């Protein structure tokens, strides 16, 4: 509605203004030292004239009272006149003097802001974070505690994933369902396609074995990348999608061997019950 | 078996195409590369560019010198006054430190002569005196009238009308930055005569 | 003369149209901005409350709803804010260009509690973007009732409501046009809600029929609050927010669960006032520098919704990896409230952030292990400042570690090192070069390490740009032990052994610069080796050995220029070593023997090796070294 | 029911701050629109000059001037076109959104000939950015001249103007603010009508009081100057593609660019439909010294709507590999901002993206016709074009045609893919590549033997952007691109070759697994295949990973990732040539006794030497420098 207070700012290092011709790390120090001089002038001529106005107030209320002084003492009606004559003077360099007051006052309305004086710091507060690094593999204690509870939440997270098989949709999922991608839900998900096998559901089979394997092999690059697994995710299906054929080479073998291996898991299970 | 991956694609993008590089510095006056008035004139232009420049954002030099130069790889000259890197490149006005503060835009344009002048003829101004007394004699008399007469031949003449007229000592005479341009324009436009 | 005073008029149509066609361009903002509008009646309700609470008894909460229906294909907010009277039904929501968030705010000017979103007066009508005809039911404390409705065409209709009572607020009902049906997605208002209006201050809800009952019939309604579970943490004061939240925010803030390393609560009062947070991520993103990521790292919010993200002007290209908050209250926006009309306001407070980001770094170099863990992180980027920032080059200098020959595995701090200078030593002696061994073990260093002086050691390509820029550091300079003429303090001893080897070695030295002409610019002596016959240092102006390696291996590059800046090798020999003795004592016989020669181009091209220059072509090196070892063997 | 019809109003005051305040981000665009206004109105009078050439009595020249007034702080904005009635001031200028040019526009009815710059209504008050106070003072054809007057005010005063007159057209007086006066200056004026409408079809001439006066026979600086040099240039992609001439092509490249020399070559195409637009493209000869350096940002492209700029190029305009490009987009029909700096559909931006990309393509392959232009073309953006294989996916195709390479039967002239597959043997089914740091560094090297004295061609790839081109650049009409650097290289061979390898391998099997203890943790294996003809050992790379220029591009990028630099490093495999003296004569050495120190000490300097042959830089070279000095010791006699 109304900017009108931010229509002038002048920033030192403005790096949007600069010619090819004038070094940047140079141009950026002439400003400065430019701008503090314009503080340095402007803040001396106010400072003296402030107190060449205090000066002026002293005179003036000194002149007054001993014009009340001379006035009360009979006698001194040429030094009267003489001193309303001064007064008079006095008063009219102490109007004279607010004019340069409103001048400067002007000027400071048409000088440009800039970071020193468009903010003055308020509270700052610098508080560093320590806490405790590294993770732990275990069989037991949390590990098996998280694996009931995320089996327990995510049960149907688990199921609709396992239902994808589309790269794209298992892409956009996984980011609306990051919490699916760790290592208890790689356990969990290779237990489950056991279960699945010996149960002999083949496109159930294929359907959570093939996304299984995605996931651990994001889990390896996960691994080899040296970050978390649960947020690279997405970057593994652009790969996959501009991948070599050896890629597809490997996957695929893997796939085979995730097939061999869980099938004899399922006929050893069969066989023992 | 898990093989080993053949992952790869985590970072073998092109990543931020960085710059910097440059060929030198301004003070090779001394190391005689002085070469025909094609890169002079260009070298003259790029740098009254930057002058006028300069003055458009009133900022007050009044320390143009041969350090304070410096040339960049594609024949761009940066005059960005690189710290030390003082003596016979200062004014009368300056040295006499009558107002305590000499800061004028005449003495930028009587630098920017001196500077030209040293530019076009590769040798230093008032190269007679090699004297500390002798030198600031000049500048505090307030009368100083140097040579032109190591001038390199088969050059345009611009440059002579504008160095005479920049190095004057009347501090309402001098030529303009705006002026310069004009020079250089036509400086240039001269140099197949 | 005559003066016939007239006053501005608007077309209306035109301005309709002018607002729905011309105004916004994102059509995802009219969410944003009817969840403003529901929060500033919200805010209204609540201050009205302050004096009295009968002003809320009709209903205690003051939260927003957002309903989808994609069987009438109707969108609705609701609110349970303040509603308006028939009155204020017309002059606020008829009159464009009218507010009455403004009117509300400049009313009070006395018991100022309160930050409202709005100001111009047309943000209502951007709902038209995504709807044929909008239906707006409220209900005021002081009327009845009322059924707002308009479909944009120069005319709106009030009605008494006859239908469902609501207690307090509004319900604008958009019936979203053919095109626009995408807005009644869950996924799509989850992101529209969580991109733009994720920091309002009342609950903002999500309602839709999928949560299945025990397992079918889905018809229980998914009453989905979680589109604005975090609250703005800094808005409270910094005293009274305890790690543990800050951690909280931080993990809601970046879509990623992990704590933060350092944080940064700070503000600034005056004409440009606002409130930051800044982090610093506990490990830097996989993808930090990879230019296709643009930059969303630091949030521009005013009045806490979104304005804009990250911009070269907000914060430098280097500190792309510390993200945060700027929330400010008094920035002039633009029309659609996604930018600044003055775009220099951003750089006055990046000017604020840098330097907030650099204290917060000083203050972090005040715990080793901390600082040891951030600087494995983002070495990179201090450099990357070094070289770029200028105005903050010596304070972010005092941030460089590095590894040392006097301090073994651990890096050490360039003051630390100046702190442990010998009096005598006034330069800081680096070397750049491939890896940690590579130059702990090399021709160049020998001398320096021989007389006790340390060596900082520089491996990583980003040193050669950190150095390019700092040419000096606490008013004593760098300079490498890889460039000619290295100054050392020299012993009387020394310096006559010197003068003697030179005015010894000048014949084979003249013999080097005549069968080495344009490979070597100048053969000479020096006191930089003990232990080796020859290394090759470069000239004082130009590129090192490294410094070449790594600039022509940038993939994009002019290479017209490549040898406009080319080294300048100037081989030097160790007149202690007994290599040279021997050759000087075979080249006196004679100056042709094939054997001088080749003993000369094979020191010559190990020395390539040896100061981490490439030869022209290795074949000719290998298939020399081949035909010596088969003489060695005997094998012809 | 009780329904109740209102109508739409608006707040006066609040709706012209909105105008002034939150809709133009830059104060300068206020002369953008004004020449606007004047463009429209010359459009309006020349179109109805058109039909009766009779209301062109009242004035002839259709020209807008800058008059800028430092003395009374003013620029005022003449123009020769249609004025405006009274009852048109009142209307079109005191009622916000209404445009009077979309009214005339929407009154040609079959037989629209012009376009204008102007229908939303709001842009006139953009003058109150900088003005104070705006004067305009109009006269039309059938009306006298009404001098309009207002402050933002709320209200506005439309007199009789009884003064100075004036024939046609309009005076839009601006009295600029007291702190608004860098507008006055000629540099700031240049820049805005350069920046913003530099294009517009009238001669617009500034004026200042600069001239110096001739004096001979003084220093006189009060004279006026008019320069038409703000439109000298003229939009000449609105003529057709085929009656233009290179020299104009020339000139006008030379113009918009400030090149002292013309274009390279030039595509000037337009497309109809339901978006159209001109574009007029250019190869600059030679390429800008910082093309790569995105800190300088982009502004190749420039985005025109009829003739008045709206935004440089961005990231969605042209690719980052085709920022050599210069030239100009311009289109008829783009729904625009309210600012007009903008489009309204970003969307747009990306089928204009699809059709330049495409042309710009086209315009490659019919200049790679001519072979002579093609060379200076691709010695100077053959980068741009490699970045375009890596970088774009759907053009990948046909931008893989336009990649010319030295190969080993070519000599110092650079050949194209397809000649080599021209060249190829009826028995070689891939193109063999080597990826190198010079040209000579690979033209004689260990891989490359072998294949050159069987007679085919090897292409030499010197650059570090060709590894990351040839990384995605994985076949070309079937034949696939195959590194001789790397390991499992096959050639065609018959069964006397297959049977002499076996039988190498047979005798060599026990000499390559003591070399492999020897260099245990330094060579993954070690292999024996047809590679080598005059050279002992060569390390090649596992079938996938990183070559070793490929990994030394890698290691020596500023900004790349310290945690990686391990997990996709090459995997050496030593290769031994069974028939050079020295590996056999080592062969006796290893049968004879497996542990020997002579024996240890070839293996592990042959390993160094086949490591700096290869390209792989030594883990510590001054070790190898120290084994050389030692063995220039011995075989010395000190
Ligand atoms: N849910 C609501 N409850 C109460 N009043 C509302 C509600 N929604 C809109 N209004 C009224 O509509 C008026 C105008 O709406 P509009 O959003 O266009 O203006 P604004 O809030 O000032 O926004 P902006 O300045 O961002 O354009 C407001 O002044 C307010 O009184
Ligand atoms: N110099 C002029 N000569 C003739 N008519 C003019 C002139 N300046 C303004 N007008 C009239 O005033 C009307 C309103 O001015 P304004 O510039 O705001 O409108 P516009 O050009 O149609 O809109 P915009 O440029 O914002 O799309 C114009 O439509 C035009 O009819
Ligand atoms: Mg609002
Ligand atoms: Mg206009």
């Amino acid at each position: 509605v109304d900017y009108s207070v931010w229509d002038h700012i002048e920033v030192s290092d403005d790096e949007d203004e600069t010619h090819p011709n004038i070094d940047t790390a140079s141009l950026f120090r002439w400003r400065h030292q430019a701008r503090v001089e314009r503080m340095e002038q402007f803040q001396k001529e106010k400072e003296e004239l402030d107190r060449g106005c205090r000066e002026c107030k002293r005179k003036v209320a000194e002149c007054q009272r001993k014009l009340k002084e001379l006035e009360v003492a009979e006698g001194g009606k040429a030094e009267l006149e003489r001193l309303q004559a001064e007064a008079q003077q006095l008063r009219k360099e102490e109007r004279s003097w607010e004019q340069k007051l409103e001048e400067m006052r002007k000027k400071e309305k048409s000088m440009p802001w800039n970071v020193d004086t468009l903010s003055k710091d308020g509270f700052s507060k610098s508080m560093v974070n320590t806490k405790p690094e590294k993770t732990e593999e275990d069989s037991e204690e949390v590990r098996e505690q998280k694996h009931k509870t995320f089996v327990e939440k995510y049960e149907k997270q688990i199921k609709h994933f396992g239902m994808l098989r589309r790269w794209d949709d298992s892409q956009k999922y996984l980011s609306d369902n990051v919490h699916l991608v760790c290592e208890e839900t790689a356990n969990y998900l290779v237990i489950w396609c056991i279960d699945l096998e010996v149960e002999e559901k083949c496109a159930l089979m294929e359907q959570v074995a093939h996304q299984t394997i995605v996931m651990q092999f994001i889990l390896e690059l996960a691994k080899s990348l040296k970050v978390d697994p649960r947020a690279c995710f997405r970057q593994f299906f652009t790969k996959i999608k501009t991948a070599d054929r050896q890629y597809m080479e490997g996957f695929n073998d893997e796939l085979e061997a995730f097939k061999e291996r869980v099938r004899g898991r399922a006929k050893l299970r069969i066989e023992k019950a | 078996l898990l093989f080993m991956g053949y992952m790869t694609k985590d970072n073998l993008a092109v990543i931020t195409q960085w710059c910097e590089g440059s060929s030198l510095y301004k003070h090779l006056h001394v190391q005689e590369t002085k070469f025909q008035m094609f890169q002079l004139i260009d070298i003259a232009r790029q740098t009254a560019q930057g002058m006028d420049y300069l003055h458009a954002k009133n900022i007050i030099h009044r320390d143009m010198k041969s350090n304070n130069i410096f040339l960049h790889e594609g024949l761009t000259v940066k005059i960005g006054d690189f710290g030390l890197a003082s003596v016979l490149w200062m004014a009368p006005e300056v040295i006499r430190m009558q107002d305590n503060n000499p800061f004028s835009f005449q003495s930028d344009v009587y630098s920017y002569g001196i500077v030209l002048y040293e530019l076009m003829t590769g040798e230093l101004p008032y190269s007679h005196i090699n004297n500390r007394d002798q030198i600031i004699f000049m500048v505090g008399r307030g009368y100083a009238s140097p040579d032109l007469s190591k001038l390199y031949k088969n050059c345009p003449k611009a440059m002579k009308r504008l160095v005479a007229d920049c190095v004057k000592k009347v501090k309402e005479e001098r030529p303009l930055f705006p002026q310069i341009l004009s020079s250089i324009e036509l400086l240039q436009h001269s140099l197949p005569k | 003369e005559e003066v016939e005073t007239f006053a501005f008029q608007a077309e209306i149509a035109q301005l309709m149209s002018l607002i729905i066609n011309t105004f916004y361009s994102n059509k995802e903002i009219f969410l944003r901005e009817l969840i403003s509008n529901a929060s500033d009646a919200l805010d209204k309700i609540r201050y009205e409350s302050l004096t009295d609470p009968s002003k809320l008894d009709s209903g205690k909460e003051l939260k927003i709803d957002i309903i989808p229906n994609p069987q009438e294909r109707t969108l609705t907010l609701v609110d349970t804010g303040i509603g308006m009277t028939k009155a204020d039904l017309i002059n606020n929501l008829g009159t464009i260009a009218k507010s009455g968030t403004k009117a509300f705010m400049e009313a009070l000017q006395a018991g100022a509690d309160i930050s409202m979103i709005g100001q111009f007066g047309v943000g209502f009508y951007s709902a038209y973007l995504v709807a044929e005809k909008v239906v707006v039911i409220t209900k005021h404390n002081d009327d009845e009732q009322y059924a707002w409705e308009s479909s944009a065409g120069g005319s709106f209709t009030v009605r008494a409501d006859h239908g469902e009572p609501i207690g307090r607020g509004t319900k604008v009902i958009l019936h979203l046009k053919e095109d626009q049906t995408e807005y009644l997605e869950e996924r799509r208002v989850k992101e529209v809600v969580k991109k733009h209006s994720q920091f309002i201050g009342y609950p903002i809800t999500l309602y839709l029929e999928k949560e299945r009952e025990k397992k079918k019939i889905k018809e229980k309604y998914i009453d989905q609050e979680e589109l604005n579970k975090t609250k703005p943490i800094w808005t409270r004061n910094p005293d009274d927010i305890t790690q543990e939240e800050y951690g909280e925010f931080y993990k809601s803030l970046t879509n990623d669960w992990e704590d933060h390393l350092a944080v940064k609560h700070f503000s600034v009062e005056g004409q440009l006032e606002f409130r930051a947070l800044l982090f610093i991520p506990r490990r830097a993103p996989f993808d930090l520098f990879e230019n296709k990521k643009k930059k969303n790292n630091i949030k521009l919010y005013v009045r806490r919704v979104f304005i804009m993200d990250s911009c070269d002007e907000l914060i430098p290209e280097y500190l792309n990896f510390i993200r945060g908050v700027v929330d400010s209250e008094d920035l002039p926006l633009n029309i659609s409230r996604e930018m600044l009309q003055q775009s220099k306001i951003l750089k006055v407070i990046r000017k604020n952030i840098v330097k907030k980001c650099l204290e917060l770094f000083s203050e972090l170099a005040e715990d080793k292990e901390n600082y040891k863990k951030f600087y494995e992180a983002f070495s990179k980027n201090l450099k990357l400042g070094i070289h770029e920032d200028s105005t903050n080059r010596r304070r972010l200098s005092e941030l460089l570690r590095y590894h040392t020959s006097q301090s073994g595995d651990e890096m050490t701090s360039l003051s630390e090192y100046v702190s442990r200078m010998k009096e005598t030593q006034k330069s800081i002696y680096y070397i750049t070069g491939e890896s940690k061994e590579q130059v702990a073990n090399s021709a160049f260093v020998e001398r320096v390490r021989k007389r006790g002086f340390e060596v900082v050691y520089m491996t990583e390509p980003i040193d050669e740009y950190c150095v390019q820029q700092l040419k000096e550091f606490d008013g004593k300079s760098l300079v490498s032990v890889t460039k000619e003429g290295l100054e050392l303090p020299e012993d009387e001893e020394e310096k006559k052994k010197m003068e003697e080897s030179k005015a010894k070695f000048e014949n084979l030295c003249k013999l080097m610069k005549e069968i080495l002409d344009k490979k070597v610019e100048k053969v000479t002596i020096s006191n930089r080796l003990v232990s080796s016959p020859c290394c090759i240092v470069t000239s004082t102006y130009g590129w090192t050995a490294n410094m070449e390696r790594i600039m022509k291996a940038q993939a994009l590059r002019d290479n017209s220029t490549m040898g406009y800046m080319m080294a300048k090798k100037h081989l030097e020999i160790n007149p202690d070593h007994p290599i040279v003795e021997t050759l000087r004592q075979k080249a006196e016989a004679d100056k042709n023997d094939k054997a001088v020669k080749d003993l000369v181009v094979l020191l010559f091209e190990t020395a390539l090796l040896s100061s981490g220059f490439s030869l022209e072509d290795p074949q000719t090196h290998s298939n020399r070294i081949y035909r010596m070892i088969k003489l060695g063997l005997g094998i012809d």
